[PDB]
């Protein structure tokens, strides 16, 4: 009765009450509601663990509803309605039904026995170490907020260390069944299920990232060097000869050239590559049209940039359309609106609709020449963006992901600290070169030249014995206490987060791969056919079920039994270790002479 | 059980005569009984008895009698 | 001339204090590359940007390449054209402190975190 | 008060180095124990 | 033997703020009778102590009575 989920299913069953909702009666609770409640505790998935519709519509039965004639919001096949349903066997998952209901109430010392009996142990031990870190987060305010999440850290790694167990044998098989669906799970694939519990160490656990850059790189290799793929890119005839190192190369497999070419540049990376280049290139392009072609006219070279941005903007118009729900227009919005660089992208745009009405508007080309500069740099923080990709960069950019509201802390520090002496540096001299918007270039524009190399001497220098002193005296501030104690709260705090931006990095890798590889690669110059490619399947077709270009991996019977048998035989191979390991564990060992000694003060008093 | 599912098992290998059990009619079957089912119960137990739950292999071996006791021993 | 200074730094895998200092550098071979490819195009990103809003007119052959690029980095380490470079006064105090807050900042002081810590 | 006494109380008991005592005064409790013969 | 009363008090104070935060900030400022009030708040300044001040929920009621009645949400 106090625990958290008792009061959330204490309210389901009156959101929806005996009168308005579930019309009949329902003041007994019934597995739709935990169903339901479940639901919302997991995401956005497919239907919940117990049955929803008409067949087992669990939330109207107190009632004289109709039997098996009735099949709506009642009882269909089952047998009798008795103020029951009847024997539903198992519903395919009788073990997880317990490991579930003794994660909600916080049983931690009952759930790991039932654990050690599951069938799906990684995608049970990925959805529980989900439901407790967001069960953790609604509501206690003390003392088991801290013991749920430290459970579902126990939990992540206890899966992580049957995921470790099962992939140091025959990998191949491993990251197989690491992308498989569950259909006791309502499926939420395991890599898919880990991203929404955030999951921070099992995503940076070796084979996940090796599958990461499996499915990237996807069918060349894993071996090529990165500065050895972009000379076969540009040069079409340098694919076909004997540099690069496919897949179907080794198995001589090429039978046609445009067939291997097609299985090159399905790759992700290609995509990838062809994009960035794109991008780099339209911004020289629209340097192009600055420098010679400043004209109020829409001239040659105008209308690319139009079709451009037409092109790049309707790509949000197809992620709007890619895995929505089927009812939440503006309620998916909300997360582009909660990414602060889709913000960014869109403010792009708006600032590009700004400059566009002083572009064409003949008589303010002059502010149209310097409100256009600044977009240039701020398409170079969106350019920015996409470089979250090297090695070491990727993990050496979100440093300065953390620097970014710091970035405006010291940006203000530093002007103010130029300002101080800015001012102070032109008082004592006589200064008299004086204009219109000029005076203010000799009395401040000349003073952050005079910190990096653009000092007039004949011009800067009786109080000479203070001008040393001063100048002195700001450099002894900023170049010895703003300069070098900025190095200490970089490299101190770089070695704080350090783990954790490694695993950031790779928690975040995911998410380029899931943008770019459910695209056609066609060029963004391209692109502007497939656009039109799914308009015109929509006047033929009318729903939308053209194909799943997800992860997804559906598995058949005969290959599910051969591999989740394999699974249960390697977990217990690993409860084998972490048993053995505790009583291997020094301080156990402590235990076990403890608890002997206590056995020989009651041993020696039968005299 | 104790063992925590640990590599290999106590082999046991059980001898007892084919007449004397409690429901060894639904044991016979004229084809290959690969899948078979056998419940046991502690009810009817009259001069027969019932099998072991726990051991790994079964030898039955019949003699045309009944209720004899003592045709598992020479063998 | 210097790729023989290249093959001279070879031979220098020698002294007591040096040997092991580059055996560092020679970590750092392919982030060699891995900063030169970041550090022109950061140079590059600004250097397009500072001839922009003002009217530059010196141009030749294969010259007016000199003050459209070349002035670019040569600006950075001292060679600052104050009575070229210097309406738009306001903006460009504003760009070139944007400029080394992310370079003298974060593309100098933390290099020495991945440089010491890595060294470590 | 008297809740925070609990855990302290029971974190002295679960130091480690503590149960190093336990053990050191029951074995000397078995000196004395064996010498009624 | 200070530090160890310093660490006593730190004790009982987070064992207290864990449950109902608002009752326990509300007894950090109250004056005590039974000790020329000092109210704990300020008597704890005069120690100087340096570890009960940082422990948690005394930075929170500093950042409570600053932002006095507008928030410690708003940017």
């Amino acid at each position: 009765p106090s625990c958290l989920f008792h009061s959330k299913l204490q309210k389901v069953l009156v959101e929806d009450p005996e009168r308005p909702a579930c019309a009949p009666a329902a003041p007994r609770l019934q597995m739709h509601h935990v169903a339901q409640v479940l639901r919302e505790l997991l995401g956005d998935f497919t239907q919940p663990l117990y049955p929803r519709p008409r067949h087992n519509d669990r939330l109207r039965l107190l009632l004289p509803v109709p039997h098996v004639k009735l099949n709506v919001q009642g009882v269909s096949l089952r047998s009798l309605y008795k103020r029951s349903s009847g024997h539903v066997t198992f519903t395919m998952d009788p073990i997880r039904d317990l490991l579930i209901w003794a994660i909600v109430q916080n049983r931690r010392e009952l759930a790991g026995i039932i654990w050690a009996q599951s069938q799906d142990c990684i995608a049970a031990a990925l959805a529980c170490s989900k439901i407790l870190k967001e069960l953790s987060k609604e509501e206690e305010d003390t003392d088991s907020s801290e013991e749920m999440l430290a459970l579902a850290e126990e939990y992540e790694h206890r899966a992580i260390g049957v995921f470790t167990e099962c992939y140091r044998k025959d990998e191949e098989r491993a990251q197989k069944l690491l992308t498989r669906v569950s259909e006791a799970w309502g499926k939420t694939t395991c890599l898919q299920l880990a991203l929404e519990a955030k999951d921070m160490k099992f995503v940076s656990h070796g084979g996940i990232q090796a599958f990461l850059t499996k499915v990237w790189w996807g069918q060349l290799s894993v071996d090529n060097g990165l500065w050895r793929v972009t000379l076969c890119m540009l040069a079409f005839p340098l694919l076909l000869t004997g540099l690069i190192s496919f897949r179907e190369k080794r198995l001589q497999d090429v039978g046609t050239p445009a067939a291997r070419a097609r299985a090159f540049f399905t790759a992700p990376v290609v995509v990838f590559h062809l994009n960035i280049l794109s991008y780099f290139a339209f911004l020289c392009l629209f340097a192009y049209v600055l420098m010679v072609d400043f004209q109020p006219v829409p001239s040659w070279c105008e209308c690319a940039i139009y079709l451009w941005l037409f092109s790049l903007v309707c790509e949000e118009m197809r992620q709007l359309f890619y895995d929505p729900d089927e009812c939440g227009l503006m309620k998916k919005a909300a997360l582009y609106f909660s990414d602060f660089w889709n913000k960014l992208d869109v403010g792009a745009i708006l600032l590009f609709v700004a400059g566009l009405t002083c572009r064409l508007i003949p008589a303010t080309l002059y502010p149209g020449r310097v409100i256009l500069s600044l977009d240039f740099i701020l398409f170079c923080l969106r350019l920015m963006h996409i470089f979250t990709i090297s090695k070491t960069l990727g993990p050496k950019i979100i440093i300065v992901k953390r620097m970014m509201k710091d970035v405006f802390f010291f940006l203000f520090l530093l002007a103010v600290w130029v300002v101080s002496f800015g001012v102070a540096k032109q008082a004592i001299l006589i200064h008299n070169e004086r204009r219109v918007d000029w005076l203010f270039r000799g009395a401040v524009y000349h003073s952050y030249l005079t910190i990096f190399g653009q000092i007039p001497g004949y011009i800067d220098g009786f109080p000479e014995w203070l001008t040393v002193l001063l100048l002195c005296l700001y450099l002894l501030f900023t170049n010895i206490l703003l300069l070098n104690l900025l190095i200490a709260m970089f490299n101190y705090t770089f070695q704080q987060v350090q783990e954790h931006t490694d695993q950031i990095w790779k928690f975040q890798r995911h998410d380029l791969i899931e943008e770019y590889h459910g695209r056609p690669a066609a060029p963004p110059p391209f692109i502007l056919l497939s656009h039109l490619q799914l308009f015109i399947k929509r006047v033929v077709l009318k729903t939308p079920a053209k194909r799943h270009k997800q992860l997804k991996n559906k598995l058949e019977k005969n290959e599910e039994a051969a591999l989740l048998s394999w699974e249960i035989y390697l977990k217990e191979n690993y409860l084998q270790n972490r048993q053995f390991q505790q009583k291997q564990r020094p301080e156990q060992k402590i235990e076990d002479i403890s608890n002997k000694v206590d056995a020989m003060v009651d041993l020696l008093d039968l005299d | 059980l104790s063992s925590s599912y640990k590599e290999g098992e106590l082999i046991t290998i059980g001898v007892a005569t084919w007449g004397t059990v409690h429901r060894r009619e639904g044991l016979i079957h004229p084809t290959g009984s690969f899948p078979a089912e056998y419940i046991l119960d502690e009810d009817g137990q009259g001069n027969l008895t019932c099998l072991d739950s726990n051991h790994s292999h079964f030898i039955l071996v019949d003699d045309g009698t009944h209720g004899q006791y003592g045709v598992e021993i020479p063998l």
